[PDB]
RNA sequence: GCUGUAAGCAAGCUUUGAUCCGGAGAUUUCCGAAUGGGGAAACCCACCACUCGUAAUGGAGUGGUAUCCAUAUCUGAAUUCAUAGGAUAUGAGAAGGCAGACCCGGGGAACUGAAACAUCUAAGUACCCGGAGGAAGAGAAAGCAAAUGCGAUUCCCUGAGUAGCGGCGAGCGAAACGGGAUCAGCCCAAACCAAGAGGCUUGCCUCUUGGGGUUGUAGGACACUCUGUACGGAGUUACAAAGGAACGAGGUAGAUGAAGAGGUCUGGAAAGGCCCGCCAUAGGAGGUAACAGCCCUGUAGUCAAAACUUCGUUCUCUCCUGAGUGGAUCCUGAGUACGGCGGAACACGUGAAAUUCCGUCGGAAUCCGGGAGGACCAUCUCCCAAGGCUAAAUACUCCCUAGUGACCGAUAGUGAACCAGUACCGUGAGGGAAAGGUGAAAAGCACCCCGGAAGGGGAGUGAAAGAGAUCCUGAAACCGUGUGCCUACAAGUAGUCAGAGCCCGUUAACGGGUGAUGGCGUGCCUUUUGUAGAAUGAACCGGCGAGUUACGAUCUCGUGCAAGGUUA
RNA sequence: GUGGGUAGGGGUGAAAUGCCAAUCGAACCUGGAGAUAGCUGGUUCUCUCCGAAAUAGCUUUAGGGCUAGCCUCAAGGUAAGA
RNA sequence: AACAGUGGUAGGAGAGCGUUCUAAGGGCUGUGAAGCCAGACCGGAAGGACUGGUGGAGCGCUUAGAAGUGAGAAUGCCGGUAUGAGUAGCGAAAGAGGGGUGAGAAUCCCCUCCACCGAAUGCCUAAGGUUUCCUGAGGAAGGCUCGUCCGCUCAGGGUUAGU
RNA sequence: GACUCGGUGAAAUUAUAGUACCUGUGAAGAUGCAGGUUACCCGCGACAGGACGGAAAGACCCCGUGGAGCUUUACUGCAGCC
């Protein structure tokens, strides 16, 4: 409340809007995929089960905040820039789903 | 559980260990007259009658749960079973087996 | 042993088995839906049959006699048929109530908020009215949903205070997905066929009965191949209704039931201290002259119901076919669905508004069909509305058993521990109290003295009588009676510090009480800039009387685990 | 006098805001209702550590509130502070 | 241990005391529990303890936990008792005298004088009231004072209709 | 009626008060405050100047974003009527 002046949530403007859709691929840092020593097949199957991701909210990206150093044949459904390079330079593949 | 007139010890108060008979029961007061036991002092009013008034000399009655019978053979104080082939459950008093 | 409260007297009754407790009946004046009629509730008056009685009238008993509806049957007006209507009998029909609750439907506010208020909220809340059932409502897809899909409703938790709605403000606020509890699906209608009837111009087409027939990438008819009429299945709760009779287990009454007077002491009384013995599938509780495992009722375990029930199984009984193949064509829910206008319910306030339901206008297709996929259109995915049945999972208690309370202990707990919705208060709807305890039992005070009599003093009763009728405990305000010290030259919010005299000896302390008089000193609280306040509050005394609780959000503090933590 | 009707956003009034059961500018009862109250009264045991303000911007707002202002608790920074 | 501080409303922080109940055992009670009253005792307070007397069956301590957790003020609520105060008031309106009753008489009864209403304070009977009527006893309570008396208390009795 | 005796016997109020006067100071008008002066202790019969005496959380004024009743070319609307 404002006394009687006409408060701070009404002088400032709405900014829309919410998605009928939105996904959100989330989430995998990328120094959580060194829980494999030396493991391959990164899939959220293989990843649901160990606690990485506590749930997969309609898919998963890959974000390179992160270094290895191992190889991983990974099975995801999305990937950032940076991680066509961590994976890819240690020759594991980095297969999209 | 007693019933008028077995042989009767007290238990317990007063009168603790004196014996005799049963002069009336009262069931729904659970309380029983022995002769002699609980022998207390009455002043009554001159009656209508008798004229005499006077101090009397009756017993108030006693609690059933301060009183037992006896075995006929021991004269001991015994607890009550019961189950007697024709006899409609008189009682066997323990120390096995006698009748009333 | 019994004749309830009730404590006493008379009269009686009972192991030729009484008092009590259960089952099953019978009895059950009158009012009350009241129901023959009137009625101002508890009363009057009838009539029709039948009985009792008088010579008869009068009088008395026994049933029947309302209203609506339904099944029939006679009659049957203006008016001819015929009908309205009228008369009669049959209906173990239904009107009333109440568990102040929970659940549908019709109506349905305001106060409060939005800091005003009118859109909204409060709130489809309370209240009124109709429904019944122990539950109700909904329900087998015109459903979600967009994949490798799910498969009737209901309820719970998430989803989440998210998508949203809103003078977008106060506030309102879902669904679907995920996980459980519960877990069953089916009949009608329509064509087709059989039997009646009933008319038309034979023909034709129009109502009932009996089969058949229950649908979605379509089913049925129809036709063609099979398949049964059983020994297979079902069944009274849907699935179609409907009967019995046996086996077992609960319930409305029970019955059995272990072990010590252990001794001594204190005592009015052991159930208590000490020294001891036993039982225990029983040490649940409650009495017991005081705190008992063993004194009693019982408890734990077992066992029984002539009669009523409630439940589970069987037998009896009852009832019943299912499929392929094709589609020449006939069906698949009409003044209905949708659409206009106007409203309401959906979280959605008339909106880009899907959806449902009402009023009023219009008004389609009927498989080559049609509907949903949040305005609308094509494609694509589901799915057949315009008919109906559906237990259980759920919400509930005036209730009845057994039980549990970090619930209350009489100004509390229900208003009521007490003859409480009583007394009183109101014309009346209504409001609505206070009031617990002798003792272990009446042993409730025989007798004497005073007194008219209550009321006492002795005497006995018991542990207490100071316990004796408000009857255990008895405080304080108050009201007394004795008093030790002070007071009749004194001006005082009454006290404090000083202080001699006088009087007492202590939770043994630089004691206690009164303090002649002196120095200081204008109550407590609220509210105020400021109150001794001539500003408010209080007569006093005692009791009751106000910051939490439920659910979330935030911060510190603590604990466990640590890019892994908690599970509803 | 008897007998009897007219019922409360109504009755009734040879009218005054009168009367409607000792109550009238809207009768009493029971409920929504524990309506709301920026307003008044009340807020129950002890000790210690610190210890305010009655100023401003606004405000259907002036005896209300909301940010600042001054207070307090805890943690960092460090000697900024005067 | 050294040095400094230590008024205080609204308010913030900290530490405590209380009461009731539950949980561990441990420990007091008929050789007397709780509560009550007394008293010159101890800690910083809230507060505790001890001896006496009453009281006649329950109760504390520690350690945690729960809270219908604390009274002086609400023109609060209920109950009791004051103050005023032996004060206002004792409800229009003539009795007096003798006798009797009884424990007690102005107030009760009887008698005799006197006085008041007499278009009411007469009788009769409605509205209502539900025994208040009569007798025989009492007398605590209601009678605005007594009180042998009553419309009070008890115990009986009491209302007869073809008009 | 009052006064007195005898019977019976309340209420309002009320922080505790063993309650003098005047001049001053004070919340600006004292019994209780300072200074001064009077005043043996206790009753009864009266009067009413004071205790801002009782009685009624002021009727007057003003505030409440309080309410009611009423009025109208105040707003938005209802019945009624066309």
């Amino acid at each position: 409340f404002e006394g009687g002046q006409m408060p701070l949530f009404q002088r400032l403007p709405k900014r829309g809007f919410t998605n009928i859709n939105r996904k959100e691929y989330a989430v995998v840092n990328l120094d959580k995929l060194n829980g494999f020593a030396e493991g391959t097949e990164v899939t959220p199957e293989l990843l649901l089960e160990t606690g990485v991701i506590s749930k997969l909210n309609a898919g998963v990206k890959i974000l390179g905040n992160g270094k290895l150093e191992k190889k991983l044949t990974v099975k995801a459904n999305k990937f950032s820039a940076s991680a066509k390079e961590a994976v890819e330079a240690a020759g594991g593949t980095a297969e999209v789903i | 559980h007693v019933k008028k007139g077995d042989k009767v010890m007290v238990i317990s108060g007063k009168d603790k260990g004196k014996q005799g008979t049963i002069l009336a029961a009262f069931p729904k007061k659970d309380r029983v007259l022995v002769e002699g036991v609980n022998m207390v002092k009455k002043h009554s009013k001159p009656t209508q009658a008798n004229p005499q008034g006077g101090i009397s000399n009756q017993e108030a009655p006693i609690h059933v749960s301060n009183v037992m019978p006896l075995d006929p053979k021991t004269g001991e104080v015994t607890r009550v079973g019961y189950k007697v082939e024709d006899g409609k459950k008189v009682r066997v008093a323990k120390k096995s087996g006698q009748v009333l």
